[PDB]
């Protein structure tokens, strides 16, 4: 309970306000040097917003500011696509506020983030509800 | 261990933070090679 | 234009007209046989035979370990596999929720008798003359069937049945008469697995081998 | 009795032709489509009332249509082209901005050659290479027979270069693959022609992608031309189905024929370039005079009642409807490239513009006569021949329209000089 | 839960980890030796900070799964953010700009780096669940709920002017809270 | 076609599942979901304030929503109230 | 068009089977879906 | 003044919240019916979603009141758009226990090999070849065969045989051209010239109730939103 108070009181400011902060830069997820299993570099790139083009010779499997499904996922572990460029609110351009394709996908409707959702607060539930258990 | 860590020396914590695309040369500017004066 | 060649297992060195051949396709490969021009487009010729990984155009010679006929044949086809259905992701708003594949593994070639045509009034099937195509080992062999059925040459070959079991390795013709109802087979098959897991089961316990199977 | 009406003309198409798209998530609310000598086409089934806000009549999703990308990276959004195929290195060697009917042709030619495809099932009611109006399927005698050099050399520049296209790229030492795609070089033309004239400009919304694409849709290039229309076609990317929605306000009654606007505000001569279709009463139309003669402005849209801004001319009913019949889309692009003069409130004298009228007119008549044929020598050529090539019939209503066009702005000239005094 | 509040609301640096603590004792060493320009701050302060961003999240992510429970990385990155997104200037350069102990932004510091000519240093600090929440640009809610006695009394000492921009404040205010219906715009 | 289907879709019309349909299908076409219900919270709004008594059949949301979806071809009724013929 | 089971379905299998008729029908189809599986399953039981 | 509660409640949004608001769901919006007792009555599904306890839960009933908190309870609070946890995704509706035993019950099947037979069925028929699962039913209904009866379902050539990777167990090819591909679980009839002429399914009444239901509660779904 404690804990869920505190969180809830660190993060109440941030509401999606903007659609895109216009930041070029993006974390780099790698299953050779970051991601051990592949359960955990699948869960990572669940509902991310690409950074950057992933080419795969001449042809591209998918471009800037585009969404990674479940499908993605096994697309780039089968072609091999070590080098993933991913949208995070580590690389957005403001503290305040993040923009929609900073977060990504919401998993409540399943698509991005409607202006104005409060992030925080279901962040900070989310965090702590499985605190009890 | 059995961790993401940088190396230990800075030398080649530069090509790693290189190789992650967290900082790179092109960066590196201040308000003089921004604005482009050479009196300074 | 018929030509053949060494029997090592490399490309021809050219390509050919696949309007002349028969295309089957397996799972891993698929095969080409030359078509002589019929009415009905059953005849093969297994003087000439290429095999190609699926659609590509790398031709090749394939392996054979059983003498092959010199003549055109009339035969018939008949695939021999398992579906694969298997459940893939669902990244749209209406996609598919399964997906199908036949995945053929075993192809028969069954001789006609005396090279007749179906339309005949008097049509039969040649079971001792059944060529495979394996497409794990990319092999064309012959069938060791086991004719068990009296009567010899001189019984008609309209009362017949070819069962094959063991994973098409098993070839007994029986006639139709002796024939077992599918449920029979079924539960024949799912009683022997049974009591050997059974049996496997309480074979770990002190008290076996003074016991008794009731 | 049967009511009179223009859909009661044609014949109901075959059921299969929408069953083989109520099997996937398509639907036609409202909609009937009829199949005529011309072409399929959709009408209406039943009377839709001034609504408040448009009605949608088709669901098109996105798995039964084609997609590719205008920008540099390639992204075809349906993925049916798998990584590795030789036809991706056709597709991508071209000029990303000046030849984009070329990707969309091969994208169908490989869409012919894929199993459990739309297209393998929806190819048996595309029009064949007798009954499309295209000019890429066309001879040089007809090229000819249009009289309007600019076109057929335009004309054959693009068949030339298709056939350039497919020699290039479809040569001998290609593999299987891509040679059973196109075996003869009239398959590949005619996907060029079904592109071209069956492509949409839409931008479309995927996920978090928002980019513009080039898209072959089916069940929607049956819309026929209007430039009056009554619908338009709208993305859904809750669902990434198409929609074609009546617009707000417009009455529909039963068995009106739903249009669409094709390259809104072009000229005429574009159209039977792509589309092979020629309108005689396209309000965009240019006719150039070489003339010093300067008509007004304001007195000429007062007297055929053309309120509106320069930009949006449109014929005011309630103001003359009866007594102004004249009043069509002709007008309106006379109105659109008469050379006109206007100077504040000045108000016109009537010797002036009683002066230009009659040089308007003589250089229209000079004009007209540059054309080896008349109208009805080209009126009665276009029904001596019941059953003729469709090129041919395209170049005579081109031929036809054009004059009549031009008999058109001569009759309002006449008209504007004849009730200037009241 | 103890290791997720000791994670969260960071005691020291070395309590979550020793290799972090000598990682950045040897970053800021060796980054004031080479590299004495402010971009080496700015290269500096970046490391630590993308070092300490991927620890925290580990660690947090490593202790989530070992009782069973999955969560998003998002939920926890939005906190970790909050957690290391400012800095504290060092107590030895003063200027009519910033004072030796302040507590600016990340952004605003390394634009300032970019901008001024003025020598500026500033080292990251890692704050806390409880000691980040007392820092904001509001007194109303997000800052009067732990002390409500000094954070009241600076406050109107500076007589500081707050922007109803967060939610609880304008809880306590009574109006319509800006988020969904109510996020006009 | 199902012989034995019409008890559910009864069951559908009366206990009132029709509206959690036509909610979903309205949330098709906007982007938020918050600008939608301000659009018809303000629709409402407006027809309550022209007629207080007369604001449809029970209810004002009700009948707006009613004429959302009857002017998109989807035939409901009004206000979704439909009484039972078979109360004594 | 639903796939065809004859194993037994476990709580996992019905969570999974729930999770993919969201993503394929949506709630408002699954909503009664789940609705008609309770009421079957409360009458086997 | 009952009549008039009831016409005024016909339509009006209620919000029910319990008392410990741990999880995010805790709070939701429902249509009230009118119901004699002391005990508020629930969904279960919902009630197993809101952390239900043996012991009395209160729950605090509040209705709102100006047009906005109605729109935003009827379009937003409802529990039909709030199905999936924000935490990762996953249905936070599902089947109780109840429901799970009877859907395992349904889905489980029966005994097949030494504890249906007792001795080797190589030495020496089933239920009749079903034509439709409602005949099927109505057997089952009619009480001449059992929950667990095995029966020959004939399927419709719908192709969607859903097995495993198990080559057949016995292929009978007949002289004529008509060979009969016998698996663990389904019967192919296949004829000279690749052509699937029947389809038989070898399962009980439970999976083909589950499937049936399915089907039926999607037409109709689909038929009532016309
Ligand atoms: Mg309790």
């Amino acid at each position: 309970g404690y804990l869920t108070r505190r969180l809830v009181e660190v993060v109440q400011h941030i509401v999606v306000r903007r659609t895109d902060c216009g930041t070029a830069r993006g974390i780099s997820v790698s299953p050779r040097n970051g991601m051990m299993p592949e359960r955990i570099f699948i869960q990572t790139l669940i509902g991310r917003v690409l950074a950057d083009d992933i080419y795969m010779g001449p042809r591209c499997i998918a471009t800037r500011n585009q969404d990674i499904g479940i499908g993605l996922v096994n697309r780039f572990i089968t072609f091999r696509a070590q080098p993933i460029s991913i949208r995070t609110p580590f690389t957005c351009r403001s503290t305040s506020w993040i923009c929609r394709l900073c977060y990504g996908r919401s998993p409540t409707h399943g698509d991005l983030v409607e202006l104005g959702e409060a992030v925080g607060i279901i962040a900070g539930q989310s965090i702590g509800e499985p605190g009890t258990q | 261990d059995d961790d993401d860590w940088f190396p230990l020396d800075i030398q080649e914590a530069f090509v790693e933070m290189r190789k992650r695309n967290i900082f790179d040369v092109s960066d590196m500017y201040t308000i003089t090679d921004a604005w482009g004066w050479t009196w300074e | 234009v018929f030509t053949q060649g060494w029997d090592s297992e490399k490309i021809v060195d050219y390509r050919i007209n696949e309007e002349e051949f028969h295309k089957i396709s397996l799972l891993d490969c698929d095969f080409f046989i030359r078509k002589p021009p019929d009415p009905d487009n059953d005849v093969y010729d297994f003087r000439e035979m290429y095999v190609t990984p699926p659609d590509t155009d790398i031709y090749a010679i394939p392996r054979v370990l059983a003498p092959m006929p010199q003549k055109y044949i009339r035969c018939a086809m008949s695939d021999y596999g398992c579906y694969n259905v298997t459940e893939p992701p669902i990244d749209a708003p209406r996609d598919p929720m399964y997906k199908s594949e036949r995945e053929v593994s075993k192809v028969f070639l069954t001789k006609h008798y005396r090279n007749r045509r179906a339309g005949d009034p008097e049509f039969a099937l040649d079971f001792e003359e059944i060529y495979v195509i394996d497409s794990k080992t990319k092999s064309i062999t012959r069938a060791k069937v086991v004719v068990t059925v009296p009567g010899g040459r001189n019984r008609d070959r309209k009362n017949d049945l070819l069962v094959i079991r063991d994973n098409g390795t098993s070839f007994k013709i029986i006639p139709s008469e002796e024939r077992d109802d599918p449920t029979t087979v079924i539960e024949k098959e799912e009683w022997k697995k049974s009591r050997q897991d059974m049996e496997r089961h309480l074979r770990k316990l002190r008290d076996f081998s003074v016991s008794n199977w009731f | 009795q049967p009511h009179d009406t223009p859909a009661s003309q044609l014949e109901l198409a075959d059921p299969d032709f929408y069953k083989i798209g109520y099997v996937r998530s398509f639907r036609a609310y409202g909609i009937e489509f009829r199949e005529g000598p011309d072409g399929y086409g959709v009408f209406a089934s039943r009377d839709v009332e001034p609504l408040r806000r448009a009605r949608v009549i088709m669901e098109i999703p996105l798995e039964l249509m084609l997609t590719i990308s205008k920008k540099l990276p390639w992204m075809f959004f349906p993925d049916i082209i798998p990584v590795g195929h030789p036809i991706f290195d056709i597709i991508n060697s071209t000029n990303p901005e000046t030849d984009s009917d070329l990707r969309l042709a091969c994208l169908l030619l490989y869409a012919f050659d894929c199993k459990d495809n739309f297209w393998q099932l929806y190819g048996d009611f595309l029009p064949s290479d007798d009954e499309c109006t295209s000019f890429l399927l066309a001879t040089e005698e007809d090229l000819l027979e249009l009289q309007d050099e600019k076109l057929a050399s335009t004309m054959r520049e693009q068949q030339q270069r298709a056939l350039e296209f497919w020699e290039k790229n479809w040569h001998s030492a290609v593999p299987l693959k891509i040679k059973r795609l196109a075996r003869d070089p009239e398959r590949f033309i005619w996907a060029m022609c079904i592109a071209q004239s069956r492509s949409i400009n839409l931008q479309m919304r995927i996920g978090a992608l928002v980019q513009d694409a080039n898209l072959l849709v089916p069940y929607a290039d049956m819309m026929n031309h209007s430039f009056q229309p009554n619908c338009f076609f709208h993305w859904r990317f809750k669902d990434r189905m198409l929609e074609v929605m009546i617009n707000a306000g417009q009455r529909i009654r039963k068995g009106d024929e739903m249009t669409v606007d094709y390259m809104a505000g072009q000229k005429n001569n574009f159209f039977m370039q792509r589309y092979g279709f020629s309108s005689p009463v396209n309000p965009w139309d240019v006719i150039h005079f070489t003339g010093d003669a300067k008509i007004h402005l304001d007195t000429f849209l007062s007297v055929f009642n053309i309120s509106g801004l320069p930009g949006e001319y449109y014929h005011n009913s309630r103001l003359s409807n009866d007594g102004d019949s004249f009043v069509d889309g002709a007008i309106i692009a006379a109105a659109r490239t008469l050379p006109t003069w206007s100077d504040g409130d000045l108000p016109p004298i009537p010797s002036l513009e009683r002066k230009a009228v009659k040089e308007l007119q003589e250089e229209c008549h000079q004009m007209l006569a540059e054309f080896p044929t008349t109208s009805d020598e080209d009126q009665k050529i276009l029904d001596s021949m019941p059953d003729c090539r469709r090129t041919l019939e395209a170049a005579i209503k081109y031929r036809l329209h054009r004059k009549l066009l031009i008999e058109k702005v001569i009759q309002a000239l006449d008209i504007y000089q004849d009730r200037i005094l009241f | 839960l103890p290791k997720v509040e000791q994670v969260l609301e960071v005691r020291s640096v070395d309590s979550i980890s020793m290799n972090l603590e000598k990682r950045i004792e040897g970053w800021n060493k060796c980054i004031t030796r080479i590299l004495g320009i402010p971009w080496g701050f700015l290269i500096g302060a970046e490391l630590t900070i993308a070092q300490s961003r991927i620890s925290l999240v580990n660690k947090i992510q490593q202790v989530y799964r070992s009782q069973g429970v999955q969560i998003h990385n998002r939920h926890l990155e939005i906190i970790v953010r909050q957690i290391t997104s400012k800095v504290l200037v060092s107590e030895d350069g003063m200027s009519n700009v910033f004072s030796p102990g302040e507590l600016i932004g990340l952004l605003r510091a390394e634009r300032m780096g970019r901008a001024l000519e003025e020598a500026i240093c500033y080292r990251v600090v890692l704050l806390g669940i409880t000691r980040a929440s007392l820092n904001t640009q509001s007194f109303i809610s997000e800052a009067s709920f732990q002390e409500t006695a000094r954070v009241l009394a600076k406050a109107a000492l500076r007589g500081r002017i707050d922007w109803l921009k967060g939610l609880k404040e304008n809880v306590v205010l009574g109006g319509v809270i800006p988020v969904g219906t109510g996020f006009k715009g | 076609r199902i012989p034995f289907l019409e008890e559910q879709v009864r069951k559908i019309r009366d206990g009132g599942k029709l509206l959690t349909m036509d909610i979903h299908r309205l949330l098709l076409n906007e982007d938020n979901r918050f600008d939608f219900v301000n659009e018809i919270a303000a629709e409402a709004k407006q027809y309550v304030e022209n007629n207080r008594d007369e604001y449809g059949a029970k209810k004002a949301i009700l009948h707006v929503l009613s004429n959302r979806m009857n002017d998109a071809g989807v035939y409901r009724a009004e206000a979704y109230m439909e009484s039972d013929p078979f109360k004594p | 068009n639903l796939v065809f089971h004859n194993k037994a379905i476990n709580g996992t299998a019905m969570k999974r089977l729930i999770s993919r008729l969201i993503d394929h029908f949506g709630m408002a189809y699954t909503s009664h879906i789940l609705d008609q599986v309770k009421t079957l399953g409360f009458q086997q039981a | 003044v009952w009549e008039i509660l009831q016409e005024v409640m016909q339509g009006h949004p209620v919000l029910l919240n319990r008392a410990p608001t741990l999880h995010r769901l805790g709070i939701q919006a429902f249509q009230p019916v009118l119901v004699e007792g002391r005990a508020i009555c629930l969904h279960p599904l919902v009630c197993k979603g809101f952390n239900a306890d043996f012991d009395g839960d209160q729950m605090a009933v509040h209705v709102p009141l100006s047009l906005e908190a109605q729109v935003e309870a009827r379009l937003l609070m409802f529990s039909h758009m709030n199905l999936l946890s924000p935490a990762i995704g996953d249905p936070i509706s599902v089947p109780t226990q109840d429901m799970l035993i009877g859907l395992y019950v349904l889905t489980s099947g029966n005994h097949r090999g030494i504890c249906v037979n007792r001795y080797n069925p190589c030495n020496r028929t089933k239920e009749p070849f079903f034509s439709n699962s409602y005949d099927a039913i109505g057997a089952y209904r009619q009480k001449r065969i059992n929950l667990d009866s095995p029966l020959w379902l004939r399927w419709r050539l719908d192709q969607r045989v859903i097995a495993s990777r198990e080559t057949p167990i016995e292929v009978h090819y007949e002289s004529l051209g008509t060979f009969y591909e016998i698996y663990g679980h389904y019967l192919i009839v296949r004829s000279l010239k690749k052509q699937i002429l029947f389809i038989y399914i070898r399962t009980t009444v439970g999976h083909i109730a589950l499937y049936r239901e399915i089907e039926e509660a999607i037409q109709g779904f689909s038929r009532a939103y016309s």
